Parts: C-alpha cells; sequence; structure tokens
C-alpha cells in the first residue's frame, strides 16, 4: 500500500488484485475487506474506484512523463483495453484538470505545455541558471584552487 | 579602490553576474505603447496657427532616451546567446 | 465559426480544435494610429514650410 | 551559519591605515587585525575593526602575538561606546595561506564559534572583487587523522550604509551611473568572458598540470563532477544547438521585430522634432 504511493510501481493491475484479493481470505479479520472489496454494493464501486485510481495514476505520473506517445500502446499500458479507452479517457477529460492533446489520425498523442508560447526560459535557464553557476565556478573553483593549494 | 568598490558594489552587478532581458521587454513594450500614445496626443495641439503669442507651459515631451538606451540594452542583451555562446 | 466566433479555426486533423489568438498586440496598432495623424500634422505644417519661403 | 556578509569599506581604510602604520617602518611587512562585527542576522555586518600589533615568523610558522589588553579591554571600551558592535572574526594580508592560519583559527573560534577571517589585498587592481571570507568547519577527511580544521570558503559580498561616501565620491568626481548601453556592460563582457575563461585556462592549465605533476583531482571528485555541470552543453562538432535552430529563430524574431517597429518609431520621434525645430529657428532671420 505504501508501494502504491510514489509512482505506484509501473505494474500489472491483476498482480495487485492477487495481493489484495487475498485479504478477504486473510485471517478472521474480514470486515475491512468487506467494506472496501467484499461488497456487492459501494465496495464494488470501490473496486472500480481502484480502477479509477490506477488509470488516474498512470495519468498523474505519466502526464509528467509524456513527450510523444502512441494511442493504443498507451491504451494497453493503462492495464486495460484499446477501444475501451474512449470512455476510459473521456472520464479523464471530464476530470478536466490536465490540459492534454490527442490525435486519432496518426495515433501520436501528447500531454504537454500549451505549445511553447514563451521561448524565454530556455535562454534564461541556460544562461542565468547554468552559466551563472559557471560564473560561480570562478568564485568557488578559486576556492577549490585554494583547497588543493593548501597542499600546494 | 572605493571608486572600484562603488561602481562594483554600490552599483549592482559584480560584472560576472549581469551577463530583465525579456520580461523587462514585456514591461517595456507596455512602456513603448503607453508612453507612445501620450507622445502622440500632445503635439497635435502645437502652434498650428499663425499666432505671435509668447507664453509657453513647459512639459518637454520628446520621450526619446528611454526608447534609445532601453532598446540598445534589448538588442545587445538579445546578443547574449551569440556573444557568451561562441 | 461563420457568423459568430470564439476564434476556433477549423482544425480538422489534430484532435483538439485549438482556440488561440493574442489580442494584445496593439502596440503595433497604436503606432499605426500614430503615424496616420503624425503626418497629418506634418502635411499641415508643410503649408507653412512651402509658404513662408516663396 | 555564515553564508554571506554585509561589509562596508571603513574596514578597508582601517586596513590601509595600519598599512600606513607598518609600511614605511616595514620590518614584518604585514597587516593582520581583528574584524569586529555587528552580528545581526545570518547575514553578517561589520562597521568596525582594529589591527592588533602582531608578528608571524617563518621558522615552524606558528609564532604569533596578540595583545590581550589591546584585545580585551580595548574591545571593552569599544563595547562601552558601542555594544551593538562585537567580535565576529579577524583579517590579515599575505593572501598565500599558511600553517599559523589554523592556530589563529583555533583561537578565533573560542571567541565566536562561527568565526570568519578576511584575506585582504593592499592594492586591488583586480577584475574585481574585494577581500575574502572563510568558514571554519570540521569535515575531517577520508584520512582518519585527528580533527582537521580546514578552511572552507564563504562567498563574500559587500553591502552599503547611509552617509558614508560624502567626501570620497565628491573627491573622485569620475562617477558615471547612467551610461549602460555603451561601456558599463562591455566592461562586464571583457571581464566575465576573458577573465572567466582565463580562470578556466588556469583550470585546464592547472588541472593538466595536475595531470602532469600534481594532485590529479581524485578524492575531491567534485572538480570534474562540477565540470559535468559545465558539461550540460557538450557541443559536439556541429556545436549542437540545431534543436535551438528554430528556438533562436523565435528569439531573434521578437527583439528584431521590436527593433524594426520601435526604431522606425524612434526615427518618427527624432526627425519630426529635429526638422520642425530647426526650420523654425533657422528661418527666423531677425
Amino acid at each position: 500500500l505504501l508501494k502504491l504511493f510514489t509512482t505506484m510501481e509501473l505494474m500489472r493491475w491483476s498482480t495487485l488484485v492477487e495481493d489484495y484479493g487475498m485479504e478477504l481470505r486473510k485471517g478472521s479479520l474480514e470486515s475491512p475487506a468487506t467494506d472496501v472489496f467484499g461488497s456487492t454494493e459501494e465496495g464494488e464501486k470501490r473496486w472500480k474506484d481502484l480502477k479509477n485510481r490506477v488509470v488516474e495514476h498512470n495519468i498523474r505520473i505519466m502526464a509528467k512523463y509524456y513527450t510523444r506517445i502512441t494511442m493504443k500502446r498507451m491504451a494497453q499500458l493503462l492495464d486495460l483495453s484499446v477501444d475501451e479507452s474512449e470512455a476510459f479517457l473521456s472520464n479523464l477529460v471530464v476530470n478536466k484538470t490536465i490540459f492534454a492533446k490527442v490525435d486519432r489520425l496518426a495515433g501520436i498523442i501528447n500531454f504537454q505545455r500549451p505549445k511553447d508560447p514563451n521561448n524565454l526560459l530556455n535562454d534564461w535557464s541556460q544562461k542565468l541558471n547554468s552559466l551563472m553557476s559557471l560564473v560561480n565556478k570562478t568564485t568557488h573553483l578559486i576556492a577549490k584552487e585554494e583547497m588543493i593549494h593548501n597542499l600546494q | 579602490m572605493l571608486l572600484n568598490l562603488h561602481k562594483k558594489s554600490w552599483m549592482e552587478g559584480l560584472t560576472l553576474q549581469d551577463y530583465v532581458v525579456k520580461e523587462m521587454l514585456e514591461l517595456a513594450k507596455n512602456y513603448n505603447k503607453a508612453v507612445e500614445e501620450e507622445d502622440k496626443m500632445t503635439p497635435e495641439q502645437l502652434a498650428i496657427k499663425n499666432v505671435g503669442k509668447q507664453d509657453p507651459k513647459r512639459h518637454l515631451e520628446e520621450h526619446v532616451d528611454v526608447l534609445m538606451t532601453s532598446n540598445i540594452v534589448q538588442c545587445l542583451a538579445a546578443m547574449l546567446d551569440t556573444v557568451v555562446f561562441k | 465559426i461563420l457568423d459568430k466566433k470564439f476564434h476556433g479555426i477549423l482544425d480538422q486533423g489534430e484532435g483538439v480544435l485549438i482556440i488561440f489568438d493574442e489580442p494584445p498586440v496593439d502596440k503595433t496598432y497604436e503606432a499605426a494610429l500614430e503615424t496616420i495623424q503624425n503626418m497629418s500634422k506634418v502635411v499641415d505644417s508643410l503649408y507653412n514650410k512651402a509658404k513662408k519661403l516663396t | 551559519a555564515v553564508q554571506k556578509v554585509v561589509v562596508h569599506p571603513l574596514v578597508l581604510l582601517s586596513v590601509v591605515d595600519h598599512f600606513n602604520r607598518i609600511g614605511k617602518v616595514g620590518n614584518q611587512k604585514r597587516v593582520v587585525g581583528v574584524l569586529l562585527g555587528s552580528w545581526q542576522k545570518k547575514v553578517l555586518d561589520v562597521s568596525n575593526s582594529f589591527a592588533v600589533p602582531f608578528d608571524e615568523d617563518d621558522k615552524d610558522d606558528s609564532v604569533w602575538f596578540l595583545d590581550h589588553d589591546y584585545l580585551e579591554n580595548m574591545y571593552g571600551m569599544f563595547k562601552k561606546v558601542n555594544a551593538r558592535e562585537r567580535i565576529v572574526g579577524w583579517y590579515h594580508t599575505g593572501p598565500k595561506l599558511h600553517k599559523n592560519d589554523i592556530a589563529i583559527n583555533e583561537l578565533m573560534k573560542r571567541y565566536c564559534p562561527n568565526s570568519v577571517l578576511v584575506i585582504i589585498d593592499v592594492k586591488p587592481k583586480d577584475l574585481g572583487l574585494p577581500t575574502e571570507a572563510y568558514i571554519s568547519v570540521e569535515e575531517v577527511h577520508d584520512d582518519g587523522t585527528p580533527t582537521s580544521k580546514t578552511f572552507e570558503h564563504v562567498t563574500s559580498e559587500i553591502g552599503a550604509e547611509e552617509a558614508e561616501e560624502v567626501g570620497v565620491e565628491h573627491l573622485l568626481r569620475d562617477i558615471k551611473d547612467t551610461t549602460v548601453g555603451t561601456l558599463s556592460q562591455r566592461i562586464t563582457n571583457q571581464v566575465h568572458g576573458l577573465k572567466g575563461l582565463n580562470s578556466k585556462l588556469l583550470d585546464i592549465r592547472s588541472y593538466l598540470e595536475k595531470v602532469a605533476t600534481g594532485k590529479l583531482p581524485i578524492n575531491h571528485q567534485i572538480i570534474y563532477q562540477l565540470q559535468d555541470v559545465f558539461n550540460l552543453l557538450p557541443d559536439v562538432s556541429l556545436q549542437e544547438f540545431v534543436k535551438a535552430f528554430y528556438l533562436k529563430t523565435n528569439d531573434q524574431m521578437v527583439v528584431v521585430y521590436l527593433a524594426s517597429l520601435i526604431r522606425s518609431v524612434v526615427a518618427l520621434h527624432n526627425l519630426i522634432n529635429n526638422k520642425i525645430a530647426n526650420r523654425d529657428a533657422e528661418k527666423k532671420e531677425g
């Protein structure tokens, strides 16, 4: 359960279904497994909430980790089907909190920034961030020159 | 040495650390529109008649040097890629 | 798209129908509106310029 | 602890005046003195300092002499006239560090735990930056010796204060603040380019001298580890910003369209005023 909590381990959902369908069998303790999983009611919607969580978590971490991606390879790497991703991503766009992008003619889809409207921070990042670290390299490589010139 | 440590300290930038380049130009094109229309609205009302009246109110419109020096800064700081890089 | 707008250009083969424009560009507009009257002034002054000489 | 400071050049003339004390009478040729510090914030502040009568011999290079009445009760008189100012560290000349540095470090730490000394120069014709600041911590080594109090460096800087240039900037008269666009940035250009790549020529030269006969920076592997931070850009044989091809095109785009439009409007400023004002005041013949 803590293993599910930081990138969730890019896995097959049914292995976790093994690991958490053992819990209705597990011990005399069965009522948390009843409330979450062993219910033919809201707990079955909690099963489907775990489905929601796994596809939603693929969205949560992979929407950081997207540059360019095909459609159906995504659809089968979401621990689910291909055409079922129609509904299974229409819910993730009525999620409406991730700005996204898909193409159905060529399959190349993509979750990214709104298409480079401001080109500045490339220049700013390189010049200011790295090259001001490089003008600090003078300030602290003369310090490390003094470090090595202790014994020199 | 205090001249050195006045235009090296008491004026900002210890010269490794200046070469704001762009967001100042967003604000500066705000400048170079807002200052511009006021540079436009006034000299329409210059002495377009033949009057020999001699009593000015003085405001000295012109707004040249802001444009000039700020955009020399903008061009030679847009140079920074081709200057510091290669 | 025809009569009204929300500036959605026909983006047939993308899959977003991207709705985009930059309405503040009006520094250039405002400078054009300047030039139009700046040389109305200059042309009005040309009468003095080509009149008081000869 | 100590990270950056605020230092005002009254300490600098308080170095140069004791340099005037021991220069013409020069026998031990060095200005070593005590840095009083109004320790306010994590940023440090100095408005006072005094130079101890002091010597430092060469043989065994650990013979050295304070003056503990001049160190204690002069500081007490100073605390009476200014209790805000207290001790924070010291200073010396002879920018080549030596072995007695760690001994006066041992004694400077018992007055203030996070003390900081100041390497100075008596004639900075530098790039430049002014005088130095350290930090004394114990990292001992990968070696296993008894405690190594090796001098770590604080990035030094300079602050400011009201009414402390009143006659001096009056005497120089060569003050030129608003001229950035012709000179004030090309000085920085010359400076950071040439003076940073020649410090980098000392980097390649010194570290290829370590290649030949030297330390060859093992066990301080932060040297080439931080040259990797330089090596964010490798620039391999086509100089590799052909992905920044269009990005640099879009960067040239904005400012050059600003140049074209705005400088045409700058012409529209200049020419009209020049022609009208000149034609008026020229055709008025008298």
